[PDB]
DNA sequence: GGTGGGCGCCCGAACAGGGACTG
DNA sequence: GTCCCTGTTCGGGCGCCC
């Protein structure tokens, strides 16, 4: 049927005439099924528009579909606010005494479509046997693939359900677009019988309920798992194994780990992922690097050893507890009760030319946070493998204002660290290194170099450079010419502002070596001056590395 | 017959569409309780996705009581109105009382083909629905546009109080109003109480204070201690040109040990006493603009200690502050850049009657995952995340 | 082949912002 | 103004769902 529910009223953008061309082999019909069921109506051949159509199969080959290219009229219909923010999480189930499992029968062909906009939808076929004037409908339905009916039927949907869910303050009804899962405080048989008044209710409205009725069948599927009375798990997932591999090849990889990573713990896509790194094509073979390969390997491992997830309740607590894996990547698991997993994940964004562990941290307890309250809608507490105090000693020193939240140390190896501080004060004893570069921006040849009180210098003449660099390799030179303790006078801000950062890792081989040998050191401390200010002895390593540029 | 006035939105823009971010089930239940009252008393309708347009909602619990408030960000609708004096002895008064009126702008129904604008969208704990979407039909909370439309009536409300009570100033900027007294506080309240009893039908401005730029003391300095004077100072330049540096920068003159003994000469140590002084100063040549954005900007010292300073031009600051929160064992940033920031935003309101822009310390992930739990006004500022040159830190730091 | 919407993950394009520079 | 070099947004590919 169609629903009685009122229509919802769309406009095309605010200059546009609606969609209009042609198409074309044996047109076959069941859109003359659609017409007697209210679904299309023909029309008379004053209305202006067509678009075209074509035929295909469905999802699971057990029909031979219809289906209409609005690819041009959604390009002229006005905007929507969709309606879906999220994906429900199995794991953000809350267990209620009886349930189900329903779907909605040929839901979006089940809502008007605003009659005012109609005419758009006008689609015609080409004829009967290859050539007379053809036929022409128009839809007074949600059409198949305009970019209106989900955003609307969605709505729709919820507008209708909503009786239920206060008529029923606390049957519980997730519902993504045309399927639905059902919670009862009940005991089977009054939810049984509750079930129905709901299905009743739907069918009031003009959505039917085939079976497809979910009964008493637990595993109950669902939004692509498999439901249970006390746990939960994916829908096997299997990988794509193949012995060669191109770009999209792998993309196939990553997604489905990703997807995978949700609830087998220490799923891990570093290496594999690099892979995409400068690419200029879609298509293109990739070399199945050797640390890629190697890590490949490793998550394969993982899959096979089989695993559950469970549900929730508001009555224990939540729990994260984060763990280092490899190289700028991390893995986490919310649970309840000790080795009983609840959800788990997977954080290894790279933002930053140069971090350390500590920011990594602090990032991962971000996401895990929002996420937290997306699902449950609480802020978790966390199990860090990071020890109480070197978070405040981070938390002290650095500048930006940073904070994580209610937490406790975990011993999970690797621990956190800062791999080396800076020393708040001018070091007795240590040579004072007076760093300072330049470099040609016309020529793009430069200058680095040193100058100490013992009255030492170097003065490295770099090239394809820019003034940035050298005033970072002029550090470099400085920290690997001084032994275990040095002060260092830098005129770059540029320069001070990374190092005070406490970087363990950057895009730059050059910062990268420059916290090598800051980790070798005993102690630094790093100061500022002022540039082109005559000072002692800015002024000295000035020249030195100004001659040329 | 209670009559609408036309509104619309600056030109050749269109309204806002901004996306609604996580809340929690005590903010959503919260808000899917008033937004019930909200729409059953006739304030607020329903709305499906034809509405392109969209504005976040979160909830505050305004008080340590169990009455919640809510709020919309309407920054984003806001700067798109169309739009158009300041008291200026409310900043002096002995104390000022700040009222949330607040539920007075329902009184007026919002014009029809605005309403479209002012929609917005309350989520669902795990997605177990779509969102369900509302917009206003009557002068909303927190858009520049209320306090506009009904200042007429206000001012008619207002009319007695403020002439019966004459040295009192009443003040009105959003939702909020801001009544000011050189009474004692205790006669301040009856008073405060007197205008609420009326309008049925705790801040201390003379005590704020600017925190200075302030040059270190000390009985000897080293080439370190003084190249961190050097270039401190040629810094405060670019504010007090009556500035000096060349006769003490002539003591860092080779290539001198950071740590060795310089001694301060005739003029140097004079000088540093020249300049000691023009830092006392009045910045010269700063003029409030009230067409330009106002920027403020703020670091974090330590130990609780925050600092601020507020421009429309660069070095030319029309405050510097210092913030000080607590020193803990269980003390948290970002509440306190939260407080930080809202303190700030009310003498900025205070005194020049609009609110500032900040740039704010901190990673946008971080302070956007928080904010919301310890916020406490009605409005809401623009802000922009920095990150902050540790140098720049120096030079408005304290000493001890 | 020629179908819509949603969230996620990555990565690269476009920028924005600053801070140094040139003669 | 020009360079650098950071951050951010966005769109594309895939994953998964209806
Ligand atoms: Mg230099």
């Amino acid at each position: 049927p169609i629903s009685p529910i009122e229509t919802v009223p769309v406009k095309l953008k605010p200059g546009m005439d609606g969609p209009k061309v042609k198409q074309w082999k044996a047109l076959v019909e069941i859109c003359t099924e659609m017409e007697k069921e209210g679904k299309i109506s023909k029309i008379g051949p004053e209305n202006p528009y067509n678009t075209p159509v074509f035929a295909i199969k469905k999802k699971d080959s057990t029909k031979w579909r219809k289906l209409v290219d609005f690819r041009e009229l959604n390009k002229r219909t006005q905007d929507f606010w969709e309606v879906q923010l999220g994906i429900p999480h199995p794991a953000g189930l809350k267990k209620k005494k009886s349930v189900t499992v329903l779907d909605v029968g040929d839901a979006y062909f089940s809502v008007p479509l605003d009659e005012d906009f109609r005419k758009y939808t006008a689609f015609t076929i080409p004829s009967i046997n290859n050539e007379t004037p053809g036929i022409r409908y128009q839809y007074n339905v949600l059409p198949q693939g305009w970019k209106g009916s989900p955003a609307i039927f969605q709505s729709s949907m919820t507008k209708i359900l909503e009786p239920f869910r206060k008529q029923n303050p606390d049957i519980v009804i997730y519902q993504y677009m045309d399927d639905l899962y059902v919670g009862s405080d009940l005991e089977i048989g009054q939810h049984r019988t509750k079930i129905e008044e709901l299905r009743q209710h739907l069918l009031r409205w003009g959505l039917t309920t085939p079976d497809k009725k979910h009964q008493k069948e637990p595993p109950f599927l669902w939004m692509g798992y498999e439901l249970h009375p006390d746990k939960w798990t994916v829908q096997p997932i299997v990988l794509p194994e193949k012995d060669s591999w191109t770009v999209n090849d792998i993309c196939k990889l990553v997604g489905k780990l990703n997807w995978a990573s949700q609830i087998y713990p220490g799923i891990k896509v570093r290496q594999l992922s690099k892979l995409l790194r400068g690419t200029k094509a879609l298509t293109e073979v990739i070399p199945l690097t050797e640390e890629a390969e190697l890590e490949l390997a490793e998550n394969r491992e993982i899959l096979k050893e089989p695993v559950h997830g469970v549900y929730y309740d508001p009555s224990k607590d939540l729990i994260a507890e984060i763990q280092k894996q490899g190289q700028g990547q991390w893995t986490y698991q919310i649970y309840q009760e000790p080795f009983k997993n609840l959800k788990t994940g997977k954080y290894a964004r790279m933002r930053g030319a140069h971090t350390n562990d500590v920011k990594q941290l602090t990032e991962a307890v971000q996401k895990i946070t929002t996420e937290s309250i997306v699902i449950w809608g609480k802020t978790p507490k966390f199990k860090l493998p990071i020890q109480k105090e070197t978070w405040e000693t981070w938390w002290t020193e650095y500048w930006q204002a940073t904070w994580i939240p209610e937490w406790e140390f975990v011993n999970t190896p690797p621990l956190v660290k800062l791999w080396y501080q800076l020393e708040k004060e001018p070091i007795v004893g240590a040579e004072t290194f007076y760093v300072d570069g330049a470099a040609n921006r016309e020529t793009k040849l430069g200058k680095a170099g040193y100058v100490t009180n013992r009255g030492r210098q170097k003065v490295v003449t770099l090239t394809d450079t820019t003034n940035q660099k050298t005033e970072l390799q002029a550090i470099y030179l400085a920290l690997q010419d001084s032994g275990l303790e040095v002060n260092i006078v830098t005129d770059s801000q540029y320069a001070l502002g990374i190092i005070q950062a406490q970087p363990d890792q950057s895009e730059s081989e050059l910062v990268n070596q420059i916290i090598e040998q800051l980790i070798k050191k005993e102690k630094v401390y790093l100061a500022w001056v002022p540039a082109h200010k005559g000072i002692g002895g800015n002024e000295q390593v000035d020249k030195l590395v100004s001659a040329g540029i | 017959p209670i009559e609408t006035v036309p509104v619309k939105l600056k030109p050749g823009m269109d309204g806002p569409k901004v996306k609604q971010w996580p809340l929690t089930e005590e903010k959503i239940k919260a808000l899917v309780e008033i937004c019930t009252e909200m729409e059953k008393e006739g304030k607020i309708s329903k709305i499906g996705p034809e509405n392109p347009y969209n504005t976040p909602v979160f909830a505050i619990k305004k008080k340590d009581s169990t009455k919640w408030r809510k709020l919309v960000d309407f920054r984003e609708l806001n700067k798109r109105t169309q739009d158009f004096p300041h008291p200026a002895g409310l900043k002096k008064k002995k104390s000022v009382t700040v009222l949330d009126v607040g539920d007075a702008y329902f009184s007026v129904p919002l014009d029809e083909d605005f309403r479209k604008y002012t929609a917005f969208t309350i989520p669902s704990i795990n997605n177990e629905t779509p969102g369900i979407r509302y917009q206003y039909n009557v002068l909303p909370q927190g858009w520049k546009g209320s306090p506009a439309i009904f200042q007429s009536s206000m001012t008619k409300i207002l009319e007695p109080f403020r002439k019966q009570n004459p040295d009192i100033v009443i003040y009105q900027y959003m939702d909020d109003l801001y009544v000011g007294s050189d009474l004692e506080i205790g006669q301040h309240r009856t008073k405060i109480e007197e205008l609420r009893q009326h309008l049925l039908r705790e801040l201390h401005p003379d005590k704020w204070t600017v925190q200075p730029i302030v040059l270190p003391e000390k009985d000897s300095w080293t080439v370190n201690d003084i190249q961190k004077l050097v270039g401190k100072l040629n810094w405060a330049s670019q504010i007090y040109p009556g500035i000096k540096v060349r006769q003490l920068s002539k003591l860092l003159r080779g290539t001198k040990a950071l740590t060795e003994v310089i001694p301060l000469t005739e003029e140097a140590e004079l000088e540093l006493a020249e300049n000691r002084e023009i830092l006392k100063e009045p910045v010269h040549g700063v003029y409030y603009d009230p067409s330009k954005d106002l920027i403020a900007e703020i670091q974090k010292q330590g130990q609780g200690q925050w600092t601020y300073q507020i421009y429309q031009e660069p070095f030319k600051n029309l405050k510097t502050g210092k913030y000080a929160r607590m020193r803990g064992a269980h003390t948290n940033d970002v509440k306190q850049l939260t407080e930080a920031v809202q303190k700030i935003t009310t003498e900025s309101i205070v005194i020049w009657g609009k609110t500032p822009k900040f740039k704010l310390p901190i990673q946008k992930e971080t302070w956007e995952t928080w904010w919301t739990e310890y916020w406490q006004a009605t409005w809401i500022p623009e802000w922009e995340f920095v990150n902050t040159p540790p140098l720049v830190k120096l030079w408005y730091q304290l000493e001890k």
